[PDB]
């Protein structure tokens, strides 16, 4: 309980609405054979819907009075209640992955830029160094944060461009 | 316009090189009836003035009124006319 | 290549033959969709025992109208 | 070919466009032809008195016609079982259906309910019959007339002010803070006590016996002695009737905070006292500038001090005195900013906190009034960005403030419009994503995978002020903690009671569905935000244009060289700017109509588990609440529901003629109107009649307004015959 | 669109249907004759009243077209 | 009847005198700029402000510039 | 209590000369 | 209401009557080439 | 053949082929592992 939410092991909306899925479910597979391609399907998507709804329920998530699953995005509470699962972890993972793109397209133009014909080397990916770039880029916070620290990270704003006010 | 040939300008005669024909009027006083002209021409008398004609267009302006407080009522106009009953409403209301 | 392409569905992803034997009651279909995330509720149950996307084209028709028959042909 | 009286340029014009022209350019005083800051003071001063008085017989007809067609003394005796009249119709279009489906609040004929709420607040004041009514109508009818012979007199050579006399700053603010602001707050407090709270206590107080009745039995001792406490003795008890004098009391002057619980509306006593202190504190601000008796404050010396050393802010706000008072653009943005946002504060307080007795239990006049006040705000804000911009292209001196904080801010613009996009991106594709996975996995039949984050934040607020249903117990929520036992016997008991209860709209039950339309809200105010900005930053120039101040405020465009110029003033950035605004208040009134739709009817599930998904939202809200609406009139009848109809198709209908204009530009159409002449200059005795104005297509910019104007008609009809067709068809 | 919205509620209301040898039960009851002359019928007869297949396909095979139908909207 | 101004940044190309479609430019003698030659625009009230001089001149900033004001019968390109 | 018709018509004299002031104001504007 | 018969007066002025001559006026003083 | 290579390194087929590989392996993700709605470790 966080925001008075209800843990989904206990919660019984969600166990409704897990029977009611599956009684849909097996509604529609009544109409069919026993071993036919149709009823196949149907047990399967009738299975993946009892995992998934197992894996929710043991999973720890939170459910409200609608019986489905709500994320908590707090710092601190959903480390202390053990939700840094839902959005703590998924923002690190998120934002790891983002910046290794950012940091190899920005190796990228950076390191095509002092060649002699640098738009002709955009449209034409160098493929060898777009590789090279991109798995150096999965050590993008070290070097990001070296170049911060050391001062290559910026353009000096006397040199950018600017609008006459 | 001296079109006597190719040529369709002319300064001389600058008013045919425009364009500025009548094209369709013609000029005949031999038409209306005098004795119905003179009828006409005496009704339509001072009404020849803006003041005075604009006082015609009054007259119209006076019928609009007559006509929401007299005519409307006359010819049994549903606004006019009486009501029936009424409605509650969706809940206890009116 | 489209045209190829619509003969090798209703050949192969289709419930023609099952509709030539009920062309009033089973609903032709001629695309199966893949099961990844739940998209497989596409498959509806047109008819014949086959679970798929109704399709509009009017190819069950155009076939019936030429004898196709069987699926071989298609 | 001379109308155009105040530009000598226009009035040579010999096309159309100079009538049209004439009218849009009549109130930039500025750019008439020999026209100084006198006399541009002196007219503007002369135009605030007409307005004052327009506003003045608005108020006088609202009041006349209740009084004489409505129902105002019926609806006394039940203001919950009575739909208020709020004036008659006289339309000889109507058929006998429409004259009797238009009876309704026991009216001699057709009449329109009132949607205002005019009868709950002239009700929680004291008016109480329609002699009342009718005495204030010409009350106000006097007073316009004493406004406009105003405006006239100061307009003579004798009366007309001096230019120095408008830019006195700090005697305009003392006397507007302690005159204009505190003086009125306490008369209307000396009203309060001696006729609305006698009145809701079933005793009438008029001018015929107002100096025969005393206010509070102790009449005016507690008050010089000093004892203020006895004017707080025996407040209205918990079971009075308004308007009755069971369970009343004798205290005029309270603090018990909360709602009526019959009206479930604020106590009038805790608006007087209310009232009372705000008139305190805003004489006592008024005795701050200094004007002739040698104490207050100099302004310019204040701006001039408020320099932070190290140069974090330049010179500070150094010149910035004269950078207000010379312009007048400056003032009437900061002026229009704040108005805007007082009104949307105004109408995000009168629904949570009822001051109008029996206005909670009106869904459609409560609806109505927060989407009227919320639309004038985004209007507004909208206005204020303009005229923000057109001081930057007008009336900006880099010189005169060469390293303040205006000359810094212009100096980073780049910065400031970086982020501002930055933020509406992350804002938009998180929000929009959000929404199409719940879509997605909604449409496949799993509901189970929605992405429904809770509004931890929005709810630990809600639980700092009393709230117990999200187990937080921190500050007001813990009644051992020091603000709850401070206020323990004051205002918290009516406080929590009326916070805690679900049957009002005192900070209401949020959830995932709350958080995603309140991140869609900050969507749309970031977007407009820095679409004004940007325009107002840019409006002196760019590196497309890099001489734009040149040009002034509006005009048409660069040409197409240089790549295309196409809607590159800074006018241009305010109309992209309306669109955006309109879809914000869209949004913001969307949300509010469905969750009190939802609230209304005792069924919060429904916005709770539909506003997760857009399609929610596009089913169980606009095509579920349209079916009514819709129904006006049809092939077997009519109802009183038709003239929403009509106005709904007539919205849609002036919205999609608006698209011509913003779709079509001027080109095709300037083509097809020399043809159209050519036809009429060939055609046989129509030749005898010639235009004195040559006709020619609108203009770019004109095209422009006109398209907007459409628009924003079209949207806002639209969304007023579907609001209250929705929720006065079914309450 | 107008020529196509004309087609298929003249088709829904005046031929297509079902024969239950005591007449012809339409589609829409016919309801075009009565309701295409003015507009609010062509937005609540037709546009209000069929739009509710494609706003309640969630949750089944037409789900897809519940999405797209939004998506074009966007 | 718009504001046609030429500033010393040209370089007498000729460019802007060709692309008037109204003959409202034409060069004159100068000696600021290599080419010897400044443009002018003696005939304004001939000038529609269809601004093609602009996209014409080569120089950065442009050193030709139209400002469109009051509207004549010439300047709206109007033949009735 | 309604108001009577003598009521309406004072009301309407009343604003026909408001409607004077206003006019005069805005005559003073013009110029 | 008091005096039934002022509305069926009053309205068709401000509809008919005044915005005819209003839009007269204008129409003849924003044509009148020396104001 | 390098012709063929450079060709195959131009903006659209890189893309094309970045966005086909970048979706197959979020299928394949969403195959093995379904229903990933919090990031359980
Ligand atoms: C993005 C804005 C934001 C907001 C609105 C909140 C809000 C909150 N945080 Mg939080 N937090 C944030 C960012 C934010 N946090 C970030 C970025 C971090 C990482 C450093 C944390 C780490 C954090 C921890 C470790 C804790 C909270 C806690 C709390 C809750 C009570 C603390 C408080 O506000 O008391 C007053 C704050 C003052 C500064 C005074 C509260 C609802 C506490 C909690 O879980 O509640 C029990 C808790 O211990 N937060
Ligand atoms: C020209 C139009 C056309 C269109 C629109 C489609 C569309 C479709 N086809 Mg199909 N197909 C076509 C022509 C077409 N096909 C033709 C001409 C043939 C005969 C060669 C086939 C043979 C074929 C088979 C055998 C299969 C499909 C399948 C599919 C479905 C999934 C395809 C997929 O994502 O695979 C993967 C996407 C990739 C990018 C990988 C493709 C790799 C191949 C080898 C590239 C070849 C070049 C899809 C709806 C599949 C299906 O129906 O699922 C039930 C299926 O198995 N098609
Ligand atoms: C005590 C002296 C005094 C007073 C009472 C006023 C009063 C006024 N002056 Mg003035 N002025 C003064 C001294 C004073 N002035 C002096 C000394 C100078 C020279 C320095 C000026 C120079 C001056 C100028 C140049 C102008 C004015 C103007 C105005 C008018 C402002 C517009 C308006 O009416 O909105 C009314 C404002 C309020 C009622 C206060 C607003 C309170 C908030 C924003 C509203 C919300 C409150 C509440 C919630 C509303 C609920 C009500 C709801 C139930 C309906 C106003 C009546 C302007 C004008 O219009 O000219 C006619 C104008 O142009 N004054
Ligand atoms: C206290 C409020 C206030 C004041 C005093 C001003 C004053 C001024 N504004 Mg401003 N403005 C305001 C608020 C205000 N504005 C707001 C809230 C907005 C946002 C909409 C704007 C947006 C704005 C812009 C974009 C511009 C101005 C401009 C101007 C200046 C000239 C105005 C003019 O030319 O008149 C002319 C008046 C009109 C043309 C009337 C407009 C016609 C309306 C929009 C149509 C209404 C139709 C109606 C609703 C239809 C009913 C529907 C029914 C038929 C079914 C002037 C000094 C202009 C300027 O500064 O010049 C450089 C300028 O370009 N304003
Ligand atoms: C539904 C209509 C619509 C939409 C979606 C947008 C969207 C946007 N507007 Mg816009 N606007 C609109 C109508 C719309 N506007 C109208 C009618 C006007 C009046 C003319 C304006 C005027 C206006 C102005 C003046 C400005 C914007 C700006 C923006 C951007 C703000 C940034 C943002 O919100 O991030 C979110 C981004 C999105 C929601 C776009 C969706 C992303 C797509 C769906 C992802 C692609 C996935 C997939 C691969 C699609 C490709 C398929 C294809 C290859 C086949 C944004 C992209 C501002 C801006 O540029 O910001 C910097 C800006 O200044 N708008
Ligand atoms: C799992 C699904 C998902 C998807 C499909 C997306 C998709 C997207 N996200 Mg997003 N995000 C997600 C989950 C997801 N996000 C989660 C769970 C979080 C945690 C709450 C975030 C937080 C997040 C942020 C903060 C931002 C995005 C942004 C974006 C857009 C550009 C991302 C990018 O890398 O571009 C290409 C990469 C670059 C162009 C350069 C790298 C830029 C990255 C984002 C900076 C990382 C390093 C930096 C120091 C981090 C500090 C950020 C600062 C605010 C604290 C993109 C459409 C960005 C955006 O909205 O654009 C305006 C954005 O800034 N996302
Ligand atoms: C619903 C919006 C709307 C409307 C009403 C119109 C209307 C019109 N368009 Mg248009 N158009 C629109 C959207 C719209 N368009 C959009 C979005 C675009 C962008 C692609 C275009 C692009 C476009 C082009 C390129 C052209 C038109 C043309 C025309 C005109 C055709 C002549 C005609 O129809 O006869 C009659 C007019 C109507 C039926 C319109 C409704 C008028 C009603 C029925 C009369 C009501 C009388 C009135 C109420 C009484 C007076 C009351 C008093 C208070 C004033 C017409 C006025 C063509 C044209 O110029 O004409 C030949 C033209 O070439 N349009
Ligand atoms: C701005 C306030 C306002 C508004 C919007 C209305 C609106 C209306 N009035 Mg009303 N009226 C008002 C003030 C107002 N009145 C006042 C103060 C009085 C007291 C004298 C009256 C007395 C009155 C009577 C006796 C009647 C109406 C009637 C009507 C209805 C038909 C209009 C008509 O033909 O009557 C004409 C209205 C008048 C002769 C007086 C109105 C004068 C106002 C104050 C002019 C205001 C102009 C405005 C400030 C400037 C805006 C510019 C604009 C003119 C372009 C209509 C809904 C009729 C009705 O009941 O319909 C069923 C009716 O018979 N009114
Ligand atoms: C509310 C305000 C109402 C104002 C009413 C104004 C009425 C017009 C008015 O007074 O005009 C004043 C003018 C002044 O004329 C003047 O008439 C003068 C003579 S006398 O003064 O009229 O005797 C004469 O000397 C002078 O030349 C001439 O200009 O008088 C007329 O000539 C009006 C005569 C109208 C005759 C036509 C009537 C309609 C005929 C319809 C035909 C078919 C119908 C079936
Ligand atoms: C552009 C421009 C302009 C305009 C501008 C604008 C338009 C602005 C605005 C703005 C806005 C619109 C703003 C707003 C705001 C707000 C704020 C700033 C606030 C706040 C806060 C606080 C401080 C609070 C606190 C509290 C309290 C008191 C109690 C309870 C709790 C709380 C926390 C709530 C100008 C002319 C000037 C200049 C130039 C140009
Ligand atoms: S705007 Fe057009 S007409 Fe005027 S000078 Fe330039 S090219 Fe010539
Ligand atoms: S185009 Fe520019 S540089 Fe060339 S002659 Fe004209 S003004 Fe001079």
């Amino acid at each position: 309980d966080v925001a008075g939410l209800t843990p989904c092991s206990e919660s019984k909306a969600f166990a409704k609405r897990k029977k009611n899925e599956v009684k849909a479910l097996n509604k529609r597979l009544k109409n069919y054979e026993a071993d036919s391609a149709p009823a196949l399907a149907l047990k399967a998507t009738i299975a993946r819907t009892e995992a998934r709804f197992d894996k929710y329920a043991k999973q720890g998530l939170l459910c409200g009075t609608d019986g489905l699953p709500h994320l908590i995005a707090d710092p601190g509470l959903a480390l202390r209640y053990g939700h840094a699962g839902d959005v703590f972890i998924p923002t690190i993972g998120f934002i790891y992955f983002a910046g290794w793109l950012g940091y190899a397209g920005s190796k990228y133009l950076q390191a095509v830029a002092a060649t002699a014909k640098p738009i002709e080397k955009e449209i034409i990916i160098d493929v060898p160094l777009a590789w090279k770039l991109l798995w150096e880029g999965f050590g993008w916070p070290l070097r990001a944060f070296a170049e911060y620290k050391n001062g290559s990270l910026m353009e000096d704003d006397a040199k950018i461009t600017v609008s006459p006010r | 316009k001296y079109g006597e040939e190719s040529r369709y300008f002319d300064l001389k005669d600058l008013e045919n090189t425009v364009g500025s024909w009548d094209m369709y009027g013609q000029e005949d006083k031999s038409r209306y009836n005098g004795l119905q002209s003179e009828f006409f021409e005496r009704a339509a008398n001072g009404l020849s003035r803006r003041e005075y004609i604009l006082g015609l267009v009054a007259i119209g302006g006076a019928g609009i009124l007559a006509w929401g407080g007299k005519g409307a009522a006359d010819v049994r106009l549903p606004t006019v006319g009486p009501q029936q009953p009424a409605q509650v409403g969706p809940r206890g209301r009116l | 290549i489209w045209l190829s392409g619509m003969y090798f569905h209703g050949a192969r992803f289709s419930n023609y033959e099952a509709w030539l034997t009920d062309p009033t009651h089973i609903k032709p279909s001629a695309q199966v969709v893949w099961p990844i995330v739940g998209q497989e509720i596409l498959n509806a149950d047109v008819g014949g025992g086959f679970q798929g996307l109704q399709i509009t084209s009017g190819f069950f028709q155009l076939w019936r109208a030429a004898g196709i028959t069987s699926e071989l042909q298609l | 070919k001379l109308f155009p009286k105040f530009s000598q340029a226009l009035a040579q014009d010999p096309t159309t466009r100079r009538i049209w022209f004439g009218i849009a350019t009549a109130h930039d005083f500025e750019s008439h032809d020999g026209m100084t800051e006198e006399r541009l003071y002196q007219k503007i001063f002369a135009s605030h008195f007409g307005q004052l008085a327009i506003i003045f017989l608005w108020t006088s007809g609202n009041l006349f016609h209740v009084a004489w067609q409505g129902n105002f003394e019926q609806w006394v005796q039940d203001p919950l079982h009575i739909r208020p009249i709020a004036h008659a119709i006289w339309d000889p279009h109507f058929g006998q259906p429409a004259v009797e489906a238009f009876t309704r609040g026991g009216a001699s004929g057709p009449v329109n309910i009132s949607t205002s709420g005019v009868y709950q607040w002239w009700y929680t004041i004291g008016l109480r019959t329609n002699q009342e009514l009718y005495t204030g109508s010409i009350f106000l009818l006097v007073l316009a007339a004493l406004f406009l012979f105003a405006g006239w007199l100061h307009l003579q050579p004798a009366f007309q002010p001096a230019l120095s006399w408008f830019k006195n700053a700090e005697s305009r603010l003392n006397h507007h803070l302690a005159g204009l602001f505190g003086v009125s707050s306490l008369a209307w407090t000396g009203h309060l006590v001696h006729v609305a709270i006698p009145e809701s206590r079933g005793q009438h107080v008029g001018w015929d016996n107002f100096l025969t009745v005393l206010p509070h039995p102790a009449g005016l001792t507690p008050f010089f002695t000093g004892n203020w406490a006895a004017y707080a003795e025996n407040p209205d008890s918990a079971s009075h009737v308004f308007n009755t004098a069971q369970g009343s009391g004798t205290a005029i002057l309270t603090f018990l905070g909360g709602f009526h619980p019959q009206t479930q509306s604020l106590w009038l006593t805790d608006m007087a006292h209310h009232h009372l202190a705000i008139a305190v504190i805003f004489i006592l601000a008024g005795h701050m500038y200094r004007t002739i008796f040698g104490i207050g404050h100099s302004m310019r010396e204040i701006l001039e001090a408020q320099t932070p050393p190290s140069g974090s802010l330049g010179a500070g706000h150094k010149g910035l005195y004269d950078t207000v008072n010379n312009s007048l653009h400056f003032q009437l943005g900061l002026a229009l900013a704040s108005v805007g946002t007082i009104s949307s504060l105004v109408a995000q307080h009168m629904y949570s906190l009822p001051p109008y007795a029996f206005l909670a239990q009106d869904f459609t006049t409560q609806a109505a009034l927060y989407t009227h006040h919320q639309y004038i705000a985004g209007f507004i804000m909208c206005g204020a960005f303009a005229h923000g911009a057109i001081f930057f292209v007008r009336d900006y001196d880099p010189a005169q403030n060469r390293g303040n904080v205006l000359a810094r801010i212009l100096d980073h613009k780049e910065a400031l419009i970086s982020h501002l996009s930055w933020a509406s991106l992350f804002l938009g594709f998180h929000t929009l994503g959000l929404y199409v996975h719940n879509d997605v996995v909604q449409a496949f039949g799993t509901p189970e995978k929605q992405i429904l984050i809770e509004p931890v934040f929005a709810q630990w607020i809600q639980a700092a002020h009393g709230k117990t249903a999200y187990g937080f117990d921190f500050l007001l929520s813990s009644a051992t903690s020091a603000p709850s036992l401070a206020g323990q016997a004051l205002w918290l008991p009516g406080w929590l009671q009326g916070i805690n209860s679900d049957a009002n709209s005192l900070f209401l039950t949020i959830g995932p569905g709350d958080f995603l339309v309140h991140h869609a809200i900050a969507l749309g105010l970031h977007t407009t935000t820095l679409i004004l900005v940007k325009g107002a930053l840019d409006a002196r120039g760019s590196k497309l244009m890099p001489d734009k101040k040149d040009f002034g405020y509006s005009f048409p465009c660069d040409g197409p060289g240089r790549g295309g110029t196409c809607d590159i003033s800074a006018w241009d950035a305010f109309y992209l700017a309306v669109f955006w605004m309109l879809n914000t208040i869209g949004w913001v009134t969307f949300y509010w109509h469905w969750k009190h739709l939802g609230i209304w009817q005792g069924n919060v599930n429904q916005f709770n588990e539909s506003s997760t998904y857009l399609m929610g939202w596009l089913r169980d809200y606009l095509w579920l609440n349209s079916s009514q609406l819709i129904n006006g009139y049809n092939p077997f009848g009519m109802n009183s529901l038709s003239v929403w109809a009509w106005m709904f198709l007539f919205g849609h209908l002036i919205y999609a003629t608006g698209f011509m204009f913003l779709i079509s530009w001027r080109g095709y159409w300037q083509e097809l109107i020399e043809t159209l002449a050519w036809a009429h200059e060939r055609t046989p005795l129509a030749n005898l009649v010639r235009w004195r104005d040559k006709p020619v297509a609108l203009s770019i910019v004109q095209a422009r307004l006109v398209g907007l104007t459409h628009f924003s008609v079209g949207y806002v009809l639209t969304y007023a015959a579907f609001l209250i067709a929705s929720t006065s068809g079914k309450f | 669109s107008i020529v196509i919205f004309h087609f298929s509620w003249k088709m829904q209301s005046d031929v297509w249907g079902t024969v239950s040898a005591n007449g012809v039960s339409h589609i829409t009851g016919g309801n075009f004759a009565q309701s295409a002359n003015t507009i609010n019928g062509w937005l609540r007869d037709f546009l209000w009243a069929q739009s509710s297949q494609v706003i309640q396909s969630y949750g089944s095979a037409l789900s897809a077209y519940g999405l797209i139908f939004l998506g074009a909207h966007f | 009847s718009h504001t046609v101004k030429i500033y010393d940044t040209c370089i007498g190309c000729t460019q802007c005198v060709r692309a008037c479609p109204t003959d409202v430019l034409e060069m004159v003698p100068w000696d600021g700029c290599k080419a010897n030659q400044i443009a002018s625009a003696p005939r304004t009230e001939d000038c529609v402000g269809c601004k093609r001089c602009e996209s014409a001149c080569p120089t950065d900033f442009l050193s030709v510039r139209v400002y469109l004001g009051s509207e004549t019968t010439r300047s709206m390109g109007l033949a009735y | 209590m309604p108001i009577a018709d003598y009521q309406v018509f004072t009301a309407l004299f009343l604003a026909l000369a408001t409607g004077i002031f206003a006019v005069r104001l805005g005559v003073a504007l013009y110029k | 209401m008091s005096a039934q018969f002022l509305p069926s007066i009053l309205v068709p002025l401000v509809g008919l009557v005044f915005p005819a001559v209003a839009m007269a006026s204008m129409f003849l003083y924003i044509e009148k080439e020396e104001i | 053949m390098k012709d063929f290579t450079t060709y195959l390194s131009t903006a659209p087929v890189l893309t094309l082929l970045s966005v086909t590989v970048v979706a197959g392996l979020l299928i394949e993700i969403n195959r093995f592992f379904p229903d990933a709605l919090i990031a359980a470790f």
